[PDB]
């Protein structure tokens, strides 16, 4: 359910390729879309490298200059992108940066934090209730204040 | 093209899909055009080791 | 002196049937019967009462008991023994297959 | 969720396929096969990172047919539903049962036995909608649900919603 | 070479003061507890 | 014709493991089941038109494995199945 | 020639041999099996829900096989059950559980003696299994009374009986003498109260063996795939003999539920229990000494699953 | 006494869940401590065919105990009769234990009408659930189709099945509460 | 529910199943393309080997005699119990009546075919409402 118990392989403790010991890394739909848009750049480059031997129209054009790049076979990732651009009001990541600031300050989980900045909530209630996991584990009025911060964060574009 | 009646012939083709077509009633087809990747179950001809026993 | 005077009953078996058998094959059935201490018969009484895996010994003789036993005692089989790789039907640990081919992708260059 | 996890498959590559150049060839398999597709154990695979530094290991050769067997060890950025999770959405089909909310690559139904008693279900208009107190439940309109349950099959995963609760619905 | 010698054995069998042959062997292989002639060589 | 127990034994002298396999499995009958990864017994019901697959009586939609063995070892195995013992299969060894 | 699966091919490595539980029998098993026909009563398909229903396996390549569908030359099988009313023993295991009987109270369920006997303490170093079970089965079948305090400790103190095999049961002799017939329920309960140090230390795995399991509670039903009947000239059609043992153990069990259900003659209810328990031996193994052979109406002997794996040419 | 609303207890019971024969055994059995079995069918002129099933249902029931007392009187006759007793804290058990259940029983059969959310199918007669419904989902059509038959299901269960849930509840719960309280009286002692 | 299998060929699927049926080589095949449609194809003349639906219609029995190495106290006790468990089932009539008409047969040297005739008759009137008697003699006879 939604009680801070997921599966085997999601749970708190995973375990690299390399063999150590690694935290579950929860991502919210903030960054989940500049890391996807980020890695799919240097896809560009690396499908452009080996070849030598106003928000919604410049979305689409790049999923399509990133479509022609893949075998035609994966685009749910690119109504995927479309999806969260469309329910994205961060940008750039150094916001993102303080925006992890002002999560890991509190001290929570990272699936907690990834909801919290995930969702767009006004008050301490809409968060307590949208997340179950989240009701006494930390303050409401500090709460109140990530979102006052997040709300001079956001920006139309 | 010789056929199963003649020895130096076949019986049995597999195509490269997993399905075999007998080269009975294929004559009635007309032509059988062989590709790559295919199996074609030939006769016990010359130079082919068999192994061979008696009991006990 | 067991183990010698075995090796010596059954080579003068050979010899009277006026027939020559190599010293290697019956080295190694000897050895095989005093490998445990002892004597050991030849029997379905003489390694079908020791472990070598439930189909292993199954296959022999009495089935039915040593499966039996075998699900009431919880035993476990290894399962690299000669008739259970062939029971199982896939390759047996024995010549050809007694060893994995590979390929080194750093010789394809060359 | 869209979470980031290393995962490991078994590439089989066809003897003709042995050239210098193969490793190539493997990340190629490695594409194809892994975006886009989805798993139950793992969820809709999205995305696959570090592409570069891929590891190839050692290249096993199976008895029969002679094809190659290879384990590959990589980063992938994959997207897994959990049970009781509120995401957003947009509707796509609509049906008396419900409205079909798509949420990224994952179809959500939502029960109308899950809904509130004043959403109703109106097919005069087209396309037929769902009509509330409020609150009118279109295609194109996003909706907020709230999952309640999730099914892990083997290369098909499908979850059910609901929107009876508080601070949920239409966005 | 278990193989090899059971069959280096069992080959010579067909073929065929003390009890010699197709009992004596059998009483090898068997372990019985009593011969058919228990005779010594005292030297 | 029959290939008797003897033959076998030499083809095992002989040294020659892949004759073996192909004239007990390929010459003669070959059959295709799915295991179950916690209990490795064969009651995986396999609807693979839709590619769908479950094992009754423990809870498993996912792990579900694949092997090929003869048919009378099937009819061994269901045969134990029937006589109240459970020949369980399992891919990975656990005793290491 | 048969279709491709998706599921991942390996190879059969470790095998482990164990006892089915009653309730993983159930939790395999589909069908209940309740009618002692073969097929319908319109002569034809089969008779949905008895010994031979579309809920196990089938052949003569048409028919589908409702519950894995694809066709016979693809069906493994289905199994079905059967839930009886009386436990009944398992002929492989009659000794074995005598062996039990013989080597743990009849009332506290408590090993004889204690570790605080010397000869306990050399038997429970030995690492193999049988031998152990072998050894302590030496020194409690001696003691034949539990006791309370032992000096340097369960109660109970119950003088513990002669356990005795006799026509497929267990007679206990009291010398006190009171000699009084063990039945099978009271033996399951016995096995009930075993700790796990005791039957842990007899040679059982909790995860595998238990000795309650070694009791028959439930019966599996193996499907035609395993007794492939036969429809010939469609009015001379043959089942297997497994099939009219199938069908003798469903007479016996309603019978017995039957008998147990109004009145209680005392006599009949155990001649049903015997007869039951004699169609459950006879099916598990025909060829069982000091017991009547049950013989087909042809004029031949019932075919068991035994008689399939003891004699030559066989399935081994 | 305690001991008296032990036997109200047990009359209440056989007579509110079984037939009248149940209570004329039991109150056989309540006027004499040790009712022999030629007794009670003399008493109440039943055959032993009749006699035999209501001894079984209160012996089932773990009501009543029976001692087959032995018997070497006059002509060396091993006459053996079959005396039965009350078995008074058995019975309070099975008496709670069944209410118990009887309660549970009928919790569970509520929450299932509180919300519609199977299907089923009246073509090939099989059941379907809401996940199997949405896993049976196309995009061509605008209904839940049947894999067996490819054709739209019904909605299983509604709102009107609700209402029997609750007057079984309720009166469930009329009909046992001097039951219960009886229960509560007689635990107050342990006895 | 369906479970009807039918074969068609695929590349051909002109016509219903126009097919042959190879026993030697245990195959099916289309006789057009020549296509094979199955393989593996099994007998019903080998499992008759080892081996009456008509009159006993689906009911099963099995004897119980005395065993090789058995004893007589066993064989009464399960012969007494089938004697209690042979009311369960109302067809004692048929085997005793076949019986006695089976010696009334044999006693007038009639052919088996007006054996067979004569229990098939008298399995059609068993025991139905308008016979209402005549004490089994009438019927047999
Ligand atoms: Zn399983
Ligand atoms: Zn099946
Ligand atoms: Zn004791
Ligand atoms: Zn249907
Ligand atoms: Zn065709």
């Amino acid at each position: 359910a939604a009680t801070l118990q997921l599966g085997q392989e999601f749970q708190l403790k995973q375990i690299n390729h390399q063999g150590e010991e690694e935290e579950l890394i929860a991502l919210n739909l903030s960054e989940a879309r500049l890391v996807i848009k980020e890695a799919l750049v240097e896809r560009r480059r690396a499908f452009k490298r080996s070849q030598k031997k106003t928000r919604e129209k410049e979305l689409e054009s790049i999923d399509v200059l990133l479509e022609q790049t893949t075998g035609g076979n994966n685009k749910d990732l690119k109504n995927t992108m479309q999806y969260l651009t469309n329910f994205s009001r961060f940008r750039d990541q150094e916001t993102v940066g303080a925006v992890i600031q002002l999560l890991k300050s509190t001290g929570l989980h990272p699936f907690e934090v990834a909801q919290l900045g995930s969702l767009a909530c006004d008050t301490a209630d809409e968060a307590k209730t949208l997340i179950p996991s989240l009701n006494n584990k930390i303050s409401d009025d500090e709460l109140e204040r990530i979102l006052k911060e997040l709300s001079n964060l956001e920006t139309l574009y | 093209r010789n056929g199963p009646n003649e020895h130096p012939g076949a019986k049995y083709v597999i195509r490269d899909s997993g399905d075999r077509i007998d080269l009975r009633y294929s004559k009635r087809a007309g032509d059988i055009q062989l590709q790559y990747g295919w199996k074609v179950e030939r006769h016990i001809m010359d130079n082919d080791p068999v192994l061979f026993n008696r009991q006990p | 002196a067991g183990r010698a005077a075995l090796y010596k009953e059954v080579y003068n078996v050979i010899a009277s049937d006026g027939s020559y058998v190599n010293y290697r094959h019956m080295a190694l059935l000897v050895d095989v019967m005093t490998t445990q201490g002892g004597l050991t018969s030849v029997t379905r009484h003489g390694f079908n009462r020791s472990n070598t895996g439930a189909l292993m010994r199954c296959s022999f003789e009495e089935t039915v008991e040593i499966l039996f036993e075998a699900g009431a005692s919880a035993e476990l089989d290894d399962c690299r023994g000669v008739s259970e790789n062939v029971i199982l039907g896939q390759m047996a640990p024995i010549g050809t297959g007694a060893f994995d081919v590979m390929i080194d992708e750093e010789s394809l260059v060359k | 969720m869209f979470f980031i996890k290393d995962l490991s498959l078994n590439i089989t590559l066809h003897p003709s396929f042995f050239g210098p150049r193969m490793k190539q060839y493997l990340k190629t398999k490695l594409l194809e096969e892994v975006e886009g597709s989805c798993t139950g154990k793992f969820g809709y695979i999205l995305c696959v990172l570090d592409y570069d530094n891929i590891d190839i290991q050692r290249g096993r050769i199976l008895p029969t047919d002679g094809s190659a067997e290879f384990n590959v060890k990589y980063r992938a950025v994959v997207f897994k539903p959990f049970k009781g999770e509120v995401v957003d959405g947009t509707v796509v089909s609509c049906s008396q049962h419900g409205f079909e909310v798509q949420v990224g690559p994952m179809k959500v139904f939502v029960t109308k036995h899950l809904m509130p008693q004043d959403l109703t279900f109106n097919a005069g208009s087209n396309p037929p909608s769902y009509q509330s107190s409020e609150d009118v439940i279109t295609i194109k309109s996003r909706i907020r649900v709230k999952i309640e349950g999730c099914i892990s099959q083997v290369s098909s995963i499908h979850a059910i919603g609901s929107i009876k609760e508080d601070y949920l619905g239409a966005i | 070479v278990g193989v090899l010698a059971a069959q280096s054995i069992g080959e010579p069998a067909t073929q065929m003061k003390v009890t010699s042959g197709v009992p004596r062997l059998k009483e090898i292989l068997n372990v019985a507890k009593n011969m058919k002639t228990p005779s010594l060589t005292v030297y | 014709l029959r290939f008797g127990e003897m033959e076998r034994d030499c083809m095992i002298a002989h040294g020659a493991a892949s004759f073996l396999k192909e004239r007990l499995m390929e010459a003669s009958d070959a059959f295709r089941v799915h295991i179950c990864g916690i209990c490795g017994l064969m009651t995986v019901i396999a609807k693979l038109n839709h590619n769908q697959f479950e094992c009754k009586g423990c809870d498993n939609k996912i792990d579900i494995y694949q092997i090929h063995i003869p048919y009378a070892a099937k009819l061994l195995f269901q045969e134990l199945m029937a006589m109240n013992i459970t020949p369980r299969l399992y891919t990975d060894r656990s005793r290491d | 020639g048969q279709q491709y699966s998706s599921a991942p091919l390996r190879t059969v490595k470790e095998v482990q041999f164990g006892l089915f539980s009653p309730e993983e029998v159930r939790a395999i098993s589909v069908a209940k099996i309740r009618f002692p026909e073969t097929m319908d009563e319109t002569q034809t398909r089969a008779k949905i829900g008895g010994l031979n229903d579309p809920r196990l396996g089938s052949i003569d390549r048409n028919l589908k096989c409702q519950t894995c569908q694809e066709g016979m030359n693809e069906c493994p099988g289905h199994f079905g059950h059967i839930d009886l009313a009386k436990p009944v023993f398992h002929v492989g295991f009659i000794a074995k559980i005598k062996k039990v009987c013989e080597c743990v109270c009849m009332h506290c369920g408590k090993l004889l003696l204690d570790e605080h006997n010397e000869l306990m303490r050399q038997a429970l170093a030995i690492k193999d299994s049988k031998k152990r079970f072998a050894a302590i089965w030496t020194l409690c079948k001696t003691k034949m009374v539990c006791e309370t305090d032992v000096p340097s400790r369960g109660g109970c103190g119950n003088t513990q009986p002669t356990i005795r095999k006799d026509g497929l049961k267990l007679v206990g002799s009291w010398k006190k003498p009171e000699l009084r017939v063990l039945s099978t329920e009271e033996i399951l309960n016995i096995f009930k109260h075993i700790s796990v140090k005791d039957f842990t230390s007899l040679g059982f795995n909790e995860v595998f063996s238990r000795p309650e399991w070694m009791i028959l509670t439930c019966l599996p039903v193996p499907p035609p795939p395993v007794r492939p009947s036969i429809s010939f000239n469609e009015s001379q059609r043959g089942e297997d003999d497994l099939t009219f043992k199938l069908a003798d153990i469903l007479k016996a069990n309603i019978s017995l539920e039957t008998l147990e259900h109004n009145g209680a003659p005392h006599h009949a209810i155990e001649e049903a229990e015997s007869l039951l328990q004699f169609h459950v031996a006879t099916y598990m193994d025909n060829d069982i000494a000091g017991q009547p052979q049950a013989l087909q109406k042809s004029g031949r002997p019932v075919k068991s699953i035994r008689a399939r794996l003891k004699g030559k040419e066989g399935r081994i | 006494p305690i001991d008296d609303i032990v036997k109200n207890l047990l009359k209440f019971v056989v007579r509110g869940f079984y037939g009248g024969s149940f209570v004329l055994v039991l109150d056989a059995i309540l006027f004499h401590s040790v009712l022999a079995e030629d007794d009670l069918k003399q008493l109440l002129s039943i055959n032993k065919t009749e006699l035999g099933p209501l001894i079984a249902r209160l012996r089932s029931d773990r009501l009543i105990s029976i001692h087959k007392q032995r018997e070497y009187p006059p002509n060396s006759k091993s006459v053996e009769r079959v005396y039965y007793y009350v078995k008074y804290p058995h019975a309070i058990d099975a008496i709670k234990w069944k209410v118990h259940q009887v309660v549970q029983r009928l919790k569970d059969d509520l929450d299932k009408n509180s919300e519609p959310n199977g299907y089923m199918c009246p073509i090939c007669l099989t059941k379907y659930t809401q996940l199997e419904a949405v896993q049976l989902l196309n995009f061509d059509r605008t209904e839940f189709l049947c894999s067996l038959c490819d054709e739209p299901l019904v909605e299983d269960d509604s709102g009107k099945k609700n209402k029997e849930k609750q007057d079984k509840l309720n009166r469930l719960m009329d009909q046992i509460q001097p039951i219960i309280d009886s229960l509560k009286k007689i635990d107050d002692s342990r006895i | 529910p369906n479970l009807n299998i039918v074969l068609t060929c695929p590349e051909c699927k002109v016509y219903p199943p126009k097919i042959v049926e190879r026993f030697s080589e245990g195959d099916v095949v289309c006789a057009l393309c020549g296509l094979v449609l199955s393989d593996k194809l099994v007998d019903t003349r080998s499992e008759w080997r080892t081996f009456n639906p008509l009159l006993d219609g689906n009911n099963l029995s099995t004897r119980i005699g005395k065993g090789e190495t058995t004893d007589m106290r066993f064989t009464k006790e399960l012969n007494k119990a089938q004697g209690k468990n042979v009311m369960d089932k109302k067809d004692n009539e048929v085997q005793a009546a076949f019986a006695k008409i089976t010696m009334l047969c044999d006693a007038a040297e009639l052919p088996k075919i007006v054996k067979d005739c004569a229990k098939e008759a008298y399995k059609l009137c068993h025991d139905e409402k308008t016979l209402k008697g005549k004490s089994m003699e009438s019927i047999m006879a």
